[PDB]
């Protein structure tokens, strides 16, 4: 009986377009940094050992 | 209603993603190729200068000096006012360490090289007038309207000096 | 009270040509080329404008420049692969905006039409010349054979070839000319373009079937922007996999070699969108007769509305001139790929029945089907 | 004409439509899309398809033709002897 | 003459659509071409940089650059002189004009090898087959003395002597020196010195799939929510009668 | 059949804009410099196209090729000499166009003011541009004084200024980036001045007496294609007269010098056209404040529209204010004259007092005047 | 690099290879070059006359 | 693009090195895989 969450989300962001952008743009603020960080995990473990960050351990400082 | 919405601002949230990535690389070309970076503000240096002796080098197409000096001659400095030139500097305002001056290589007058553990203030000499300028370089004979210029550099090793 | 975009002069313009437009609403994704075509041309300009920040177009540092602008300037690589890249993509759309009117008969728009036909030769030019730019072992001989085929004027020849190479063989300046026709053509088709797009919308568009549109059309601003703005996504979406995952796909190696006048690759075959030309040329011995089979075939496209004898636009209904078509398409398919094959007996004989086969198809089968088609159904 | 307030003359016509956000965006599109594709691919298969067979067995027979006069001629070295 | 041998497609690491390369092999490589290729081999856009984030550290880097001595501009009241180096010099050529390198190899001229794989067909994979396959030639063909067999050369003649054989070098690494082992980690650097934003190409790939599977079904989306009202619409024809 | 000129698309705009638009009988001279100040822009193009035919931008290659175009070049030194003159002919055109709004009170066409002082903004930035083409010794200081006075800006200022170096300092980086933008917006110049005729022609051009003129309106063609063919031909007797009597005159020597950075001349200073500028800069005592000084007076021509409170439009009928007009004319004479002079006492408090005049002119006395003129005829 | 006896295409010999050479044996001083030197200087060849007769 | 050596050949004409093909005096193709005689744009002597 709960209201749905997509109602809400309506009546107090997108039914005004100034709250619909400002919500956009903090989305986009948040959702850069999440996918970011995201894709370049994989794409670290896809390559394991191949990357010179990962072969600094064996020459470093020093 | 609030389901479709929904759609139409997660899209703008991806145009958005990639339309300041696009933006930003365009804009990057512009800002320094890697060969600029190389070429400049790389400007190590030891310190076994001797006392009074001026090495010269080069930094940006200006050629460079850097002399380690006696005590005697920066108490020549004091010698020469602070306060009878154009730009009135105080000395440990110019230089942060006394025995240790860093200076362009050319002059301001017409360009000319000062020749250096010379002139009657045992600073710098321009033969192309004989114009005369102490260890700091003050302008003392020349049309320039300030004294000579003041390099940024910054003491990172006691041994090391960057310039940049 | 009343709209403000029915005042303003800036607004009318605007208005008409892209909110209140009335169009089909029937129309299929092959009315979208249209639209991708200017996107990939302003893609282009900007890309090659960031480009030339950073090029010298000298014979002796112009190669050197490109290897610095991908190994020194901050995302050069992807710039430089984005504008070669982007100019296959301009030719890809622009066989098949030109095939599309093929089809559904959009030639009878005679205005419209022949501006295509000069858009087409000022794009060919511009992409000619861009390519000269890199100034690679491709680069330089292929300018020299395709320059060396106006010695075929009868009384003139030489001069016309000393003349635009301002001097007596390929060097610096005619680098330095190229650089700057490169330049300003581009900015030149966008005005053949607004001509091009005016003398559409005295007419309108022409729908899939054929027939007056005027009972069923619709705005502009709300679906086919949307629909528009998907297929430029699309647009978007080969490109970056092409430029990201086969960066060097569509393009030849020894443009990544230094220019040599004396050394002469043995293949040194064009690129691919000027192939299909390229063994018409083959195919005949004579120089003369090349250069004008060269040029009767664009012809052919000026004259292809005056052989029109059906009484209907589209061969949606016509099946046996579709089936005619296709085999046309795939005429021209054998054209480009004998075009990346040596010169050998059996690559030989087949460019000659192609071309031949092109020709007769469009000058002769294509009437003569429709004629028939006429008197099977009783007009 | 070119205007939509007078473009054509039409008379006894009606339309119904509903607004988008009271119909779905894919309404079957399990049992009535996919069968419209493909009556779409069958219509229009054999009016394309074989011509482009066609041009694929050009371009084999080319190929192999090509790399088989590359081959030796063991009749002209039987005699040369 | 005859069509020449097509080398065959190896495994290398980089082979896959979002492989990356291995930095320990290119750090090898460079150690090999540091004195086995720069004999007369040139690579003429690259410089002692470029190798600071890929395989070496700064500090590194600037020692190397050490062991090199340049000629540096003119002396102020002075000729040229010697200097150094430092990580903005790029390689040094080994011989001042290209006629000078033809007198020292018998009239021919070693290409540089900066864009050699993307320059010939096969890319590594060319070269690397062309390293090793250094056969003698078959019955029926001779050879000037200066020149050395190939299949795989589209000559089948080729000046190069064989440059790579076994314990030429030795790893500081520790791993064994072998004509393939070599072979491999050359093959690899020089991918790398024709394609440095091979890594970076890629992870932006990567990014740019995900975000189209993100973006297209939205889009589409869209577009069907939008012309839903025309595709549903429905006409009757009701004439007087 | 009626004439083909009313019909076809094409010939419908070129009828409106040229042949057919009514125009008042009685526009004098002064409404002749519009027209020439296109010409000239078409002049420039050419020109200047050719030039870059032989033009290398680089810091080593650019003096040497300026000095091979000059000598080597068939007829290069007549083209370069056409080009640098052409500019000077624009902008003395430029001024005459300006003052003529002012007089007659053209600025009322806000739309049409609006869009003029975009496209004043823009010739300057090309004018600035190119003068550094030469690679001369006044062209590389010029370009790092006029470059360095944006590090006043709050924060921002140091790294906008870098970045627009490409660089810490100036170098082949700054020249070919400014070759690409010299060579660019000029056409974009071009794509505005055609915003400005578009917004003109929905009201009409002024007449000298300020009155409405449609009771004596006249076709544009047969009188006024003679009155700016005539126009055109003493436009061009002053341009070649100044090329081929006395090319050098207007240009300032020492930029016949290879380009030093280690080496400051005594006495810098930028073009005849620009000094009326500089001398407002040099004398306000703040590096920022000489900054906002530059600009505000710039946009005043903005601000015209709104200080304007007579109640006639043309300052014809109006003789304190053709007294305060021309005393003004005055003043920007002595501004310019000021810009060539060196830093002392006497010019520097004649050009104090020159910039305070010049900027209350504008703001209160011509307001003031206006109302008392109003007072006088008893409106 | 061997040396020709020159002919109508070359231009006239460096007195110096570098500046650097000209200054040191010129007492620091460089002479321009006079390509260009009359419309470089202000006042045009009677400049350079007044200057060498006086 | 092999210099052909002077006063040299099998027969009177030119040798190349690089590959031992001979060429005459006119450069006529007598022995080597050269596609084309030798490209010299006048015979003017
Ligand atoms: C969970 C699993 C979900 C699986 C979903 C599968 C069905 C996907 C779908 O609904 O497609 C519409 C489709 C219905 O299409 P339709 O509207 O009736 O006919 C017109 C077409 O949509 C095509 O006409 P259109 O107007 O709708 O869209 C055409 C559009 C392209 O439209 C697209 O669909 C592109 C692909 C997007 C797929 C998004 C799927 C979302 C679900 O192309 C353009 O307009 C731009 C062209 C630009 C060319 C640029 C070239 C550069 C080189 O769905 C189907 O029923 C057929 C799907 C066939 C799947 C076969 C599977 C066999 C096993
Ligand atoms: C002494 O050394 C110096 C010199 O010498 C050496 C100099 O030379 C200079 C001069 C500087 C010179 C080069 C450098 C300065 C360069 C610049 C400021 C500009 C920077 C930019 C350039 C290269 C790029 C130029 C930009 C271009 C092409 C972009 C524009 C593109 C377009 C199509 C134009 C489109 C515009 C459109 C649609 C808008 C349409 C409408 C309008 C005009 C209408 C007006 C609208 C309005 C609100 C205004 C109306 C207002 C009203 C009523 C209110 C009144 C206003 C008031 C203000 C009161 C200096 C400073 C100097 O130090
Ligand atoms: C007072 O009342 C008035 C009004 O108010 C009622 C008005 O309103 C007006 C109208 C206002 C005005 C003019 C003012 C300005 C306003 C305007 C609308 C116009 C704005 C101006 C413009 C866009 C600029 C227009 C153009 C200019 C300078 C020209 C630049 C562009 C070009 C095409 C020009 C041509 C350059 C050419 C040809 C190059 C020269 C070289 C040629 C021979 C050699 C060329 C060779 C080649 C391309 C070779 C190519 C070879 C190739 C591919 C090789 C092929 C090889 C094979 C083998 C096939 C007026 C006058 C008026 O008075
Ligand atoms: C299918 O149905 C459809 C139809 O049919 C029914 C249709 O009909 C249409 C109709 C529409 C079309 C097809 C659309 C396309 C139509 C066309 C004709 C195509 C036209 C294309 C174009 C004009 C190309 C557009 C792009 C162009 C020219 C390039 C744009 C970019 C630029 C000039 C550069 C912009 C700036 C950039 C990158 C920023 C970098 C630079 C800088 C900051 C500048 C640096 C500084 C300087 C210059 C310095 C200035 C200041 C200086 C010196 C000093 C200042 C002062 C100081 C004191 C320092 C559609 C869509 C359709 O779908
Ligand atoms: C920037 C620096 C500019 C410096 C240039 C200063 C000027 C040089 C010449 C000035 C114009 C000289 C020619 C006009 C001489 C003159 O006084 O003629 C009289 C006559 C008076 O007749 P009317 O009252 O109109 O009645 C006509 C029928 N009875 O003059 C006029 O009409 C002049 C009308 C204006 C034309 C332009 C005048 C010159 C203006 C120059 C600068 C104007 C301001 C520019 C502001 C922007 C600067 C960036
Ligand atoms: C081309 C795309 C690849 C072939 C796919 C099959 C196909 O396109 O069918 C032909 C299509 C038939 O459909 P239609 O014209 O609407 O009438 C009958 C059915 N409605 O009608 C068309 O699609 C005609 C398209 C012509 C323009 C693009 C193809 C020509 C390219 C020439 C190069
Ligand atoms: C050290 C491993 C090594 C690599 C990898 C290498 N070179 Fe070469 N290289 C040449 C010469 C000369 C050519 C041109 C023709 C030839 O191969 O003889 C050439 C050609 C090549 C080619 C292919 C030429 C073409 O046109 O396809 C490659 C690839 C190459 N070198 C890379 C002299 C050398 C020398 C000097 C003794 C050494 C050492 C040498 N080469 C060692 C190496
Ligand atoms: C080269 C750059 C070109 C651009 C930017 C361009 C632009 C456009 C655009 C945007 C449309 C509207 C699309 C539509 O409504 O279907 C269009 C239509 C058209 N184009 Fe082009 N076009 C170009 C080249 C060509 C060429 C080479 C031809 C060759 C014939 C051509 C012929 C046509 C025709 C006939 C139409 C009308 C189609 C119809 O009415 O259905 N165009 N053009
Ligand atoms: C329809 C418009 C255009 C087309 C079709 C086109 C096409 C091309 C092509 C195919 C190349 C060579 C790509 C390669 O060798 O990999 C090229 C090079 C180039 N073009 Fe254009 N171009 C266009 C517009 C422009 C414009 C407006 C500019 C303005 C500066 C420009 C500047 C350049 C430059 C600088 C290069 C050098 C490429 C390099 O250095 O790698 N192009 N162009
Ligand atoms: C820079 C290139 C320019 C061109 C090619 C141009 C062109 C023209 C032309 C052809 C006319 C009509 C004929 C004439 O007045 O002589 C005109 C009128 C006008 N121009 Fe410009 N103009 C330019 C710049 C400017 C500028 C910088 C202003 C600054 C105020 C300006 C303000 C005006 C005004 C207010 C009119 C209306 C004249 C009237 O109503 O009588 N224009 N322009
Ligand atoms: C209104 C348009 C233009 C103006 C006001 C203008 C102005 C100038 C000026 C003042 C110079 C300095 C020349 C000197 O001091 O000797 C110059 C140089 C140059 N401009 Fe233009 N220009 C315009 C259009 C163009 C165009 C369209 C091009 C090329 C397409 C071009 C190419 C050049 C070149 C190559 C130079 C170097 C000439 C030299 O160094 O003497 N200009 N321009
Ligand atoms: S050179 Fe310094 S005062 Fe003359
Ligand atoms: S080099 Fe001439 S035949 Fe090989």
């Amino acid at each position: 009986a709960a209201a749905t969450l997509t109602s809400k989300l309506y009546s107090l962001l997108f039914r005004r377009t100034s709250t619909f952008a400002l919500t956009i743009i903090v989305g986009v603020m948040f959702f850069e940094r999440a996918f970011d960080q995201g894709a370049d995990a994989i794409y670290d473990h896809i390559n394991e050992g191949k990357l010179w960050k990962h072969i600094k351990h064996k020459y470093e400082n020093k | 209603k609030g389901f479709s919405y929904l759609v139409t601002g997660v899209t703008t949230v991806g145009v958005a993603y990639a339309a300041k990535n696009a933006v930003t690389q365009f804009v990057s070309s512009m800002s320094a190729s890697a060969d600029v970076l190389a070429l400049a503000k790389i400007e190590i240096k030891l310190s076994d200068i001797p006392e009074g002796k001026n090495m010269a080098f080069k930094w940006r197409g200006k050629p460079l000096f850097v002399r380690h000096r006696t005590q005697k001659e920066i108490e020549q400095e004091a010698a020469v006012e602070l306060s009878q030139l154009r730009d009135p500097q105080h000395d440990l305002d110019r230089v942060k360490k006394p025995e240790w001056v860093i200076l362009i290589g050319v002059c301001t007058h017409l360009g000319c090289v000062p020749i250096a553990n010379a002139g009657d203030f045992g600073g710098y000499y321009c033969p192309c007038h004989g114009s005369h300028y102490d260890a700091s370089g003050r302008i003392r004979l020349g049309p320039a309207p300030l004294n000579l210029e003041v390099p940024t550099y910054e003491f990172t090793s006691d041994d090391m000096v960057i310039v940049g | 009270m009343t709209p403000m975009r029915k005042t303003n002069p800036l607004m009318k313009l605007i208005n008409h040509s892209f909110i209140d437009l009335p169009t089909p609403s029937n129309i299929s994704a092959w009315w979208n080329f249209g639209s991708l075509l200017g996107a990939c041309l302003i893609l282009q300009i900007t890309t090659g404008l960031f480009l030339a920040m950073h090029y010298s177009p000298d014979a002796s540092t112009a190669f050197s420049s490109i290897a610095h602008i991908t190994r020194d300037v901050n995302y050069g690589w992807i710039i430089r692969y984005l504008h070669a890249n982007g100019a296959s993509m301009f030719f890809i759309c622009l066989f098949l905006h030109i095939g599309r009117g093929l089809y559904y008969g959009s030639f009878l728009y005679s205005e419209t039409w022949n501006i295509g036909i000069i858009l087409l030769l000022a794009t060919m030019a511009t992409a000619f010349m861009g390519y000269v730019l890199p100034w690679g072992q491709m680069s330089f001989w292929g300018a020299t054979v395709i320059t060396n085929l106006l010695s075929a004027i009868p009384y003139i020849g030489t001069d016309l070839v000393q003349w635009i190479w301002g001097g007596y063989s390929v060097d610096s300046p005619t680098l330095t000319r190229f650089f700057t026709f490169h330049f300003i053509l581009p900015f030149i088709i966008a005005a053949l373009a607004t001509l091009h797009l005016l003398f559409l919308h005295e007419t309108g568009s022409n729908n899939p079937l054929g027939i007056t549109s005027h009972s069923d059309k619709i705005t502009f601003h709300p679906y086919y922007t949307i629909k528009d703005a998907l297929g430029l996504l699309l647009f978007l979406l080969s490109l970056m996999t092409l430029t990201l995952f086969s960066p060097d796909l569509l393009g030849d190696p020894d443009n990544y070699t230094l220019a040599n006048p004396l050394n002469t690759p043995p293949h040194i075959k064009p690129e691919w969108y000027f192939l299909f030309a390229y063994t018409i040329l083959r195919s005949v011995p004579n120089k003369l007769g090349g250069v004008l089979a060269l040029l009767l075939s664009i012809l052919i496209l000026a004259m292809i509305p005056i052989l029109h004898m059906s009484k209907q636009q589209s061969m949606m209904f016509r099946p046996l001139s579709q089936s005619l078509y296709w085999l046309l398409a795939a005429d021209l398919l054998i054209l480009t790929w004998i075009g990346g094959q040596p010169v050998s007996y059996p690559f030989t004989i087949i460019g000659q029945v192609a071309s031949v086969l092109y020709f007769t198809t469009i000058l002769i089968l294509m009437p003569t089907i429709s004629l028939i088609e006429n008197k099977m159904l009783k007009w | 004409g070119r205007e939509f307030g007078n473009l054509t003359r039409m008379r006894h016509v009606i339309s119904y439509s509903l607004s988008p956000f009271e119909q779905r965006a894919y309404p079957h599109v399990f049992t009535k899309g996919i069968p419209n594709v493909l009556r779409r691919i069958r219509e229009s298969f054999f009016r394309v398809v074989p011509q482009f067979v066609v041009f694929y067995l050009i371009y084999t027979w080319g190929t192999e033709e090509f790399e088989r006069s590359k081959r030796k001629n063991p009749a002209a070295y039987e005699n040369d002897k | 003459s005859d069509l020449e041998l097509h080398p065959p497609s190896y495994p290398w690491s980089h082979r896959g659509l979002l492989s990356s390369l291995d930095h320990t092999s290119i750090r090898r490589g460079f150690q090999v071409y540091k004195q086995v290729c720069a004999s007369c081999h040139s690579m003429d856009f690259v410089a002692y940089r470029h190798l600071v984030g890929v395989c070496y550290t700064e500090d590194e880097a600037k020692e190397l650059a050490a062991e090199v001595e340049v000629q540096d501009g003119p002396n102020e009241d002075g000729e040229m002189f010697m200097r150094p180096g430092k990580l903005f010099d790029y390689f040094p050529k080994p011989y001042p004009n290209s006629e000078a390198a033809r007198a020292a190899n018998n009239g021919a001229l070693p290409p540089d090898l900066s864009y050699i794989v993307r320059a010939r067909h096969g890319g590594e994979d060319y070269v690397f087959s062309l390293l090793t396959g250094y056969c003698e030639p078959p019955t029926g063909v001779s050879l000037r003395e200066g020149l050395y067999f190939n299949p795989y050369f589209p000559g089948q003649a080729i000046a190069m002597a064989p440059p790579i054989y076994t314990d030429v070098l030795e790893f500081d690494d520790g791993t064994p020196a072998t004509m393939s082992q070599i072979a491999k980690d050359v093959c690899t650097f020089l991918r790398w010195a024709s394609e440095p934003e091979h890594d970076h190409r890629k992870r932006m790939g990567l990014k740019m799939l995900m975000m189209m599977a993100l973006l297209v079904p939205l889009v589409y989306t869209i577009k069907r929510h939008k012309w839903s009202v025309l595709k549903s619409r429905k006409l009757a024809y009701r004439p007087p009668k």
